[PDB]
């Protein structure tokens, strides 16, 4: 175990097991935001009980976050509930603010929760089996920029924030945007008991 | 007063009596003082338990040494 | 008015009817015990005390014994020279003995931690 | 419950003065301390005796 | 259990005080450093005197 | 994480016993050292940790007491709170407010000044 | 002596000699030191009856038949004095074959040294 | 009188045998002498509680060492 | 057949307490002396020794935390557990099993930060 | 409770021993230190 706990803290913390991974930041200003958000909070209300919260690194979050767009479940930040994705609430990161990060979050999650509802798709006729197989296609080309982020992450010889993430998936973004709305109009708009020519 | 502790003394010296509880005429007097003036029930109680039982066990050693 | 500690010392010394010097350990002890936190006890009713009084002597078939205290209860009470009965009733119930049940002679072993 | 307390109690007292006793026991420079004092004493009347 | 617990409590500290004064009394070696001392000069004084 | 600026646990310990006892808190160093030993003890949990339930329960001890008008006033309280939203634990505060609560009735048990008598 | 006794009686039981069983005679002692609350039955017949209701509890009828003759036995022989006491202790003592012995884990002996 | 105390020894022998009390004839005898002199049945269960834990400890070091 | 080094009950215990302290177990010297104190202790008799009155048992809790799905999967797995005989004392692990069973329900009644003063 | 009792008796008993048994190892050194200081005042003596 002596050098399985060696790589596992060279390996990337297990942070995204729900074992705390405490990690060294800097205590700058820039860096130290959530921790001198927290000084000033604790210095402002006496009434103000501090709340646990887990510090995630950003690129575990960024990480997380393209694992939920490419669809993935059970995300340990990002929680499925009544097919909405939904942030633990104990998630903090060193750079954001927990209302930010919770904003920014909930947005990737309103996406996510799109892509889940679109992701649970049965094929049972022709045609649903034709909109299956193109919301397959549509799901393929948006994993493969998803994948070719990720491998740019993998490198890791360029600063990648999640700003800009969200700036390279805003033409996608948009694009699932439109779709999402353009699948729940013509499938999700469509009553459960009308005929399959009927739907 | 005076009559009135004398009686409540003889009661309570009657009472332990038919219940061989032991005790003299001077300690009931003063476990009913304690009582009186606000002496925890459970702490007399175990005071005086600890003196009966030292007794005992005086008597026990007495009685293996004899 | 003996302080409640010499008093007791003296009730000590009077019921096991020996010196200070040959009751030491048990003052010690009697003294740990006074001053140790005691659970609440089993009734602090003066009127339920003295009911559970009756009730277990009754029980026991002990009618001698549980006319005796319903007496001695009735005497305290129209006397009205306690202030705090219930304390009274509840040391009485709980120092009670039934007559009947033959004294359970302290066995010898006990003299082993005598010494 | 109470009984058990009322045993506990005793049981402390008893400990704490039987622990006073082997500290005593084993502590014992007090022999030691009563030599030094009749050993400064001898001193003290060897000088006053020269 | 919340007697108890107060009972713990109360016998701990007894029995840490009583510990503390059966040190004070047993192990104070301080008498006879201080009776060493004297029997040092006084030594020291009956020296001088011869 | 807004952790107010709360004194540390010594000195409202310390501050608690000088109020109950009404002496300088130099002078409740020993009730200072008793609260101490009291919150670093093993308590058994507490027996209600639902809010609304230890309101209930003060509720019902009120009736007991036959203060049902304090009963009410409780309840009502409660629900106060509950929409105010105000305290962060209301279990554990509901349920120290049950377990402090006192009929008037009962004549509070003076402690008996001879417990000072095995502190020397 | 009753301590004596008790000391023989521990080395017995342990396999050991009296100075080897020092410690456990010294927990003996204080057990049997300890104030205790007075016991729920002084009758020797509810105490043989809880006995027989404990054995008749473990489906162990035989052993139940066992014990009342055995202390039939007892109450004749007239030799002990305190029959309730002894079949409170009988009673106590008990233990159901069917519930598996909760197995004193090995660690126990780690703190023995 | 020896006979009597003989057969009482024996039906208890057999009745710790029959419900598997681990109880020898010596043990038996001795407890029955403790019971006879007026021990407490409550101090006496525990007593005899910790004594078993000694001795299994016991059994088991010796064990451990052979 | 030399049966993997399973380490001595005291030394698994100080191992444990390292993985749990998240600390070697030098650094849980005072843990370590905790557990080993718990561990010397007279324990009491786990409430069931019955392999199945404890499956029953950890059902019925679960049930009563409104994990009545929860309670259905606890009684298969337990008669999984029992066909599968791998387990040489299944009263004591069922009874542990149980004894470790938390609440998703009961919010947490968060220990103050006080109780540490008392590990060390 | 009698069994918590008994038991924390026979601990309370071990503990005591064990701190007994710790305080006598923790509290001849000074012997020690007294026969080497004289060895080696008597060597210093007699090598003069």
């Amino acid at each position: 175990p002596d050098d399985r706990s060696w790589l596992e803290h060279h390996v990337v913390h297990q942070y995204w097991t729900a074992r705390p991974s405490q990690f060294p930041h800097s205590l700058h200003l820039h860096s130290n935001l959530a921790a001198v958000w927290d000084q000033h909070l604790y210095s402002s209300d006496p009434l103000y009980v501090p709340d646990d919260r887990v510090l995630v690194t950003e690129t575990q979050v960024i990480r997380e976050t393209l694992w939920l767009l490419s669809g993935v479940k059970k995300l340990f930040i990002f929680q499925l509930i009544d097919g909405k994705v939904t942030v633990r609430n104990n998630i903090i990161v060193t750079h954001l603010t927990h209302s930010c990060l919770r904003s920014v979050l909930e947005q990737i999650a309103a996406y996510g929760q799109v892509v889940f509802r679109l992701q649970e798709t049965e094929a049972p006729f022709r045609t649903y089996q034709a909109f299956m197989w193109a919301l397959y296609k549509y799901f393929i080309s948006f994993k493969e920029e998803l994948a070719e982020i990720e491998k740019c992450i993998i490198n890791n010889d360029t600063t990648i924030t999640l700003a800009i993430v969200v700036d390279k998936l805003a033409p996608r973004l948009s694009q699932l945007k439109v779709l999402h709305k353009v699948f729940s109009t013509g499938v999700a708009e469509v009553p459960p008991d009308t005929r399959n020519v009927v739907r | 007063n005076l009559n009135a502790v004398r009686e409540t003394m003889d009661v309570l010296l009657e009472i332990s009596r038919i219940l061989n509880t032991g005790l003299d005429m001077e300690t009931l007097s003063i476990c009913v003082r304690l009582c009186e003036q606000g002496i925890n029930p459970e702490a007399l109680s175990s005071v005086i338990k600890e003196l009966r039982k030292a007794t005992e066990a005086l008597k026990a050693a007495e009685n293996m040494t004899s | 008015q003996k302080s409640p500690n010499v008093l007791l010392q003296n009730l000590c010394c009077r019921i096991l009817g020996r010196s200070e010097a040959d009751v030491a350990q048990q003052f010690q002890y009697a003294v740990r015990v006074i001053g140790s936190n005691f659970a609440p006890t089993v009734e602090r009713d003066e009127f339920l005390v003295a009911e559970k009084i009756k009730k277990e002597l009754i029980r026991q078939r002990r009618e001698a014994d549980a006319a005796l205290f319903s007496e001695l209860h009735r005497k305290l009470h129209s006397q009205g020279v306690l202030k705090n009965k219930w304390s009274i009733l509840y040391l009485l119930l709980s120092l009670s003995e039934d007559p009947r049940r033959q004294p359970s002679k302290v066995s010898s072993y006990a003299t082993l931690f005598a010494q | 419950i109470v009984n058990l307390q009322v045993e506990m109690i005793k049981q402390f007292h008893m400990q704490l003065n039987e622990m006073h006793s082997l500290l005593e026991r084993y502590s014992v420079n007090e022999g030691l301390v009563a030599e030094i004092e009749r050993l400064r004493e001898e001193n003290k009347r060897l000088r006053a005796h020269f």
